[PDB]
């Protein structure tokens, strides 16, 4: 059994990227190596670990002219100031655009949402 | 100065993590580590 | 027992990867929809349901 | 067995006093902190089942 | 065995999403929820 074991491991862990949680090792999977020993076998197994956290204002929605924009990858934060979009696993803050976000029904049915702009790229190049 | 002891086992410390319905954690490092793990 | 639930309550899936972080709940299940070919849209649409 | 079951964690979480969860309620699975053992009530029934 | 399979499926199941069929229950796996018992354990799955 922990045999068959092993030769699972090399095959999810080693060979290729696996999603499985604690199976090749603590933390988010990316790669790992394996390494002979006396009647058994060693794996090396390299995780990515969050580290340095701050804590953030956010927001499920944004209503800008009585549309509800929901973010298509990422999560709606402020610094209490502004709101920006950025990847869950990494602060990298971006401005709301059209781009960033999809749109879906209304404000008047969902909870916690907050009213803010969102930005349109083409609207300055009518102005050029 | 020093002796046996017995006690009751503890199961960690205790951490009462924030909470609200306008708050959020976001990750701004990282930190890589490499583990082992050893099967006959 | 009582740990692990104020984890996924809490933080969902993090805290068994490192540090916890703070998440409120009607996010998780936000991304837990997206996990599975669901957008965030009806959720939040049919959160009482 | 059950270090590998129950012990996946290196530290205690707890809930707060305040259960804004957007309408789901685990206090069926969260602990009564009157009782003796700190035990819910699902876990009660399958202690005495 | 079961042990072990129960091991895993906090990990995959508690403290994660599983993609994997039928393993945190039968549909889509949203979330899990463990409740202890005697010389046992049991999960609350939830599932779309």
């Amino acid at each position: 059994a922990s045999a068959n074991l092993a030769a699972t491991k090399m095959s999810e862990c080693v060979l290729g990227q696996s999603k499985r949680v604690d199976f090749c090792g603590k933390g988010y999977h990316l790669m790992s190596f394996p390494q002979s020993a006396p009647h058994g076998v060693v794996f090396l197994h390299v995780t990515y670990v969050p580290a340095q956290e701050k804590n953030f204002t956010t927001a499920p929605a944004i209503c800008h002219d009585g549309k509800a924009h929901f973010p298509r990858e990422g999560v709606f934060v402020s610094n209490g100031t502004h709101w920006f979009v950025t990847q869950r696993n990494f602060y990298e803050p971006q401005i709301i655009t059209t781009d960033n976000t999809f749109v879906s029904g209304n404000c008047d049915v969902v909870i916690g949402i907050v009213n803010n702009t969102v930005y349109d790229p083409l609207q300055p190049e009518l102005d050029s | 100065s020093q002796s046996i002891i017995a006690y009751t086992m503890s199961l960690g410390a205790e951490n009462s993590v924030a909470y609200s319905n306008n708050s959020i954690a976001i990750p701004t490092n990282f930190t890589i580590s490499v583990t082992t793990e050893i099967l006959p | 027992t009582s740990a692990l639930l104020a984890g996924t309550i809490t933080s969902g899936w993090t805290f068994g990867a490192g540090a916890a972080l703070q998440i409120p709940f009607a996010m998780q299940m936000a991304y837990r929809f997206n996990g599975i070919g669901v957008t965030q849209n009806v959720l939040y649409e049919n959160q009482k349901l | 067995n059950t270090q590998e079951v129950f012990a996946q964690v290196k530290q205690i979480y707890k809930t707060p006093p305040i259960k804004d969860f957007g309408g789901f309620n685990f206090s069926q699975i969260l602990p009564d902190p009157s009782k003796p053992s700190k035990r819910s009530f699902i876990e009660d029934l399958l202690f005495n089942k």
